[PDB]
RNA sequence: GAUGGGGAAGCUCCGUUUCAAAGGCCUGAUUUUAUGCAGGCCACCAUCGAAAGGGAAUCCGGUUAAGAUUCCGGAACCUGG
RNA sequence: GCUUGUGACGGCCCGUGAAAAUCCACAGGAAGGAAUAGUUUUCAUGCCAGGUCGUACUGAUAACCGCAGCAGGUCUCCAAG
RNA sequence: UUGACAUUGUGAAGUACUUAUUCAAUGAAGCGGAGCUGGAAUUCAUUUUCCACGUUCUAGCAUUCAAGGUCCCAUUCGGGGCUGAUCCGGGUU
């Protein structure tokens, strides 16, 4: 006889799919990590308006890489100074570059971390 | 409407958040009526 | 018993939803799908001249396979069997000083379209096999006529796959007796006559007849009632 | 010259339709079994006006056939059709007014709208508000049907092909005149744009045949022959004769 | 404004669901391993188009030479898990 | 009283005055569940996270366009006696 | 716009067909033929024919391969045929 079909739209069948298995590799050599944290970290900002943050507000002010996300730079800031990071506001500066205001939790003082860094 | 509770949108009766008591009362009626009529036609 | 109730439904028009039927007849099917069934309608709704409508024609079931019966008994030999005669023979005639000819003379099906025509233009084959399926019909087209003005028998068998089968390919659209052992002479002979009465002795008059012209179901239905 | 008025409306461009508010397009059930077997049941929902049309529009609901759902239709509604009434459409239908019948089922005389030209077109005769078409013979031989057009214009049609039994609503439309520019303003506002028109013997000679002179005239005569070519059909194309 | 198709010597043109075999989330089946294999569901069939249309959710006080409904203090709310 | 928000109404049209994403309810009853034990994250409380880009200032008889620090031109909100 | 030739075939007589070509619709759903049932009907031996063959006081409701009937599994919580829902041709109309 043959096949029953209720609905008269026929439809692609669906067939089998393999996974690629190339005979060479792609590039052979894996790149190494593009923003490890010495790349998301440039340096510290050590104008007047920033000092103040960091005696008074508990705040490290940071350049950063341009193409550093927030969750890049508070694992960035944990690993380079052994600190806890309560937040971190960002914005770009008018000379195209980006800078950081990394609060520190109350356990820590950003006083003794920035002369620890060596700047003041 | 996603925020609030299930009390708050509807009401404790058969259509509750959708028709009205009037409305709900004459589809009952008119349920009970037009079957009871298609019994005595099929006789 | 006293829990389950009859319960009919009512599938008339504006009555209850109809349920599922089979509708394979209004199927739309894909493009090369319909090109391939209207081909074949359009192939018959149409005259066929007697020369393309002689292949309409083909061996019935039990001539065909008692062909086949003898066919297969002429199997070329294999890939893998060709190796243990090179084989064979590198050891007899390279080292024996032979004359390369220490192994017997084939017997086998003779095939394809170049050799077996040359072979019917120079009165070698006894019996020629001819396919029905061979979609560039023009190869094959003029082979009943070759045969029958060389005197040489034809059959028109169905299956250019199943001559492939016997010629370990996939597809032969022809094939040829030349030489035959003299234990199976006598089958051949019975195969002779039998397939000349349906071919070679009909072919005067199959040549005045014109296939196709059949219509449709629901045309033929019309035509008849009126 | 340059391109006249008239040519410029081809290539579509602010001469379109203006379809914003459009209800959809009007038409009938599609043709399928229960329309030519037996009949079907609808139910009118609502009866809406529609934009940039006179005659108003009535929603039916139909129950589908094959699938658990509603499928909801837009017919012209016709007079005397109301909300809450059942819709009968098929071809064991009754003869009353909203209900759907092929051409074949009614008796000489039957008043109809929204009649097909075509078993399965969906309604293309007899839609403007008041308008109706009148049943005057049948052929049973050959599944013909003669009816009488609202021009005057005398068609055979198969008998196959569907109507509705009533005239259209909302007649009587025209009789009211416009009585000033802005109610025309706003009748084409919902149409298309093709008002105000500016007559050709008020124009140059580059913009318009009837341009031009010292006199506002048209200088030669205003019938045209129907083989004349695009940019000279302008005036009365084809006048078999003239004057009141 | 792509695709499927059809035009054009061609740069390209038409068309937007079109004469197309146009696609994936609820699971069941499996404790070789990851998802192959069973019912059914749904056919909607790219994408672009609003800093005044539609739209999940924050307020007050204080602070700078120049920022804040974004920072500080206090007090809330929404989404995902 | 002024500005503004809103409610129930009334007049007008051969004009009857957007769409979609998104959210909820109901109809339906497929499954899943209790006795030494289970389901409810639409009741309360408690835990975690929420990226990316814009954000200064003028908005005009001097920060815009008119060759310019030009009596010209350029959309809008707040409105005391 | 008008004529000729090509596309361009098939049957008959002094217009007919289908298959090319052309128009339209449906997420190609019920087409064609026959067989059932009854109705009209007059039979001049029996059906020589035709029509019909689940739905019309009411702004309700209609979905889980369908309940039931029957036949299998190897009984467990369930599953699979046929019928329900007439056959035949795969020409979607
Ligand atoms: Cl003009
Ligand atoms: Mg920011
Ligand atoms: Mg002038
Ligand atoms: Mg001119
Ligand atoms: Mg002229
Ligand atoms: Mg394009
Ligand atoms: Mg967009
Ligand atoms: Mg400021
Ligand atoms: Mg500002
Ligand atoms: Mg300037």
């Amino acid at each position: 006889a043959l096949k029953v079909r209720t609905s008269a739209t026929f439809r692609l069948p669906k067939t089998l799919k393999l996974a690629r298995a190339p005979k060479y590799a792609s590039k052979a050599v894996p790149h190494y990590n593009r923003l490890d944290s010495y790349k998301v970290i440039e340096q510290p900002i050590t104008s007047e308006t920033a000092m103040k943050k960091v005696e008074d507000g508990n705040i490290l002010v940071f350049q950063v890489s341009m193409k550093a996300n927030k969750y890049q730079i508070k694992k960035a800031v944990k690993e380079l100074y052994e600190v806890d990071v309560l937040k971190v506001n960002t914005l770009v500066r008018p000379n195209g570059t980006k800078k950081a205001y990394v609060r520190l939790t109350a356990d820590y003082d950003a006083l003794d971390i920035a002369n620890r860094i060596g700047y003041i | 409407y996603a925020t609030v509770s299930k009390t708050h949108k509807t009401v404790s009766r058969a259509y509750g958040g959708s028709r009205c008591a009037n409305c709900v009362k004459e589809r009952i009626i008119r349920a009970f009526l037009i079957e009871e009529q298609k019994i005595v036609k099929k006789v | 018993n006293p829990l389950t109730h009859s319960t009919p439904k009512n599938f008339g028009i504006g009555q209850a939803v109809q349920p599922k039927r089979n509708l394979s007849r209004y199927v739309k099917w894909p493009e090369y799908v319909r090109v391939q069934r209207q081909k074949k309608i359009l192939s018959i709704r149409l005259k066929v001249p007697p020369t393309i409508a002689q292949f309409q024609y083909t061996l019935d079931r039990n001539t065909a396979a008692e062909t086949f019966k003898l066919f297969n008994k002429y199997r070329p030999e294999t890939a893998a069997e060709k190796k243990e005669r090179l084989t064979k023979e590198a050891a007899a005639v390279a080292e024996g000083k032979s004359k390369q000819d220490a192994s017997p003379k084939p017997y086998a099906v003779k095939y394809g379209l170049n050799h077996v025509v040359a072979l019917i233009e120079n009165k070698k084959a006894k019996l020629v096999l001819i396919a029905n399926d061979v979609d560039p019909i023009e190869l094959v087209v003029f082979l009943p006529a070759l045969c029958k003005k060389m005197g040489v028998p034809y059959a028109i068998v169905k299956g250019k796959a199943r001559l492939g089968t016997l010629v370990n390919q996939k597809t032969s659209a022809v094939a040829a007796l030349t030489e035959v052992r003299a234990e199976d002479e006598a089958a051949l002979a019975k195969l002779v006559s039998t397939i000349d009465a349906n071919f070679a002795d009909k072919y005067d008059e199959v040549k005045k007849h014109w296939g196709g012209g059949i219509l449709g179901n629901k045309a033929q239905a019309k035509m008849d009632k009126r | 010259g340059r391109v006249i008025r008239n040519q410029r409306k081809g290539a579509g461009s602010i001469f379109t339709s203006h379809t914003r508010l459009r209800q959809g397009a009007a038409k009938l059930r599609t043709l399928d079994y229960a329309e030519r077997h037996g009949y079907i049941r609808g139910i009118v929902k609502q009866i809406v006006h529609d934009s940039g049309r006179g005659a108003p529009l009535a929603k039916v609901v139909f129950r589908d056939p094959y699938k658990y759902r509603l499928r909801e239709e837009i017919f012209i509604a016709n007079e005397g059709v109301h909300t809450g009434q059942f819709i009968y459409a098929g071809k064991k239908a009754s003869l009353n007014v909203g209900n759907v019948l092929p051409l074949g089922s009614v008796p000489e005389g039957t008043i109809v709208s929204n009649v097909e030209e075509k078993p399965g077109d969906r309604g293309a005769l007899a839609r403007a508000s008041g308008n109706y078409v009148i049943i005057i013979g049948h052929n049973p031989d050959e599944n013909k049907t003669r009816v009488r057009l609202p021009s005057g214009a005398k068609k055979v049609i198969s008998s196959d092909a569907r109507g509705v039994i009533g005239v259209i609503a909302g007649g009587g439309r025209v009789d009211k005149p416009l009585l000033k520019a802005g109610r025309a303003f706003h009748k084409y506002r919902l149409k298309r744009n093709s008002w105000p028109k500016t007559r050709g013997v008020a124009m140059n000679p580059v913009d318009h045949p009837h341009g031009g002179g010292n006199h506002q005239h048209i200088g030669k005569a205003s019938t045209i022959s129907r083989g004349a070519v695009s940019g000279q059909k302008a005036g009365l194309i084809a006048a078999r004769r003239t004057g009141l």
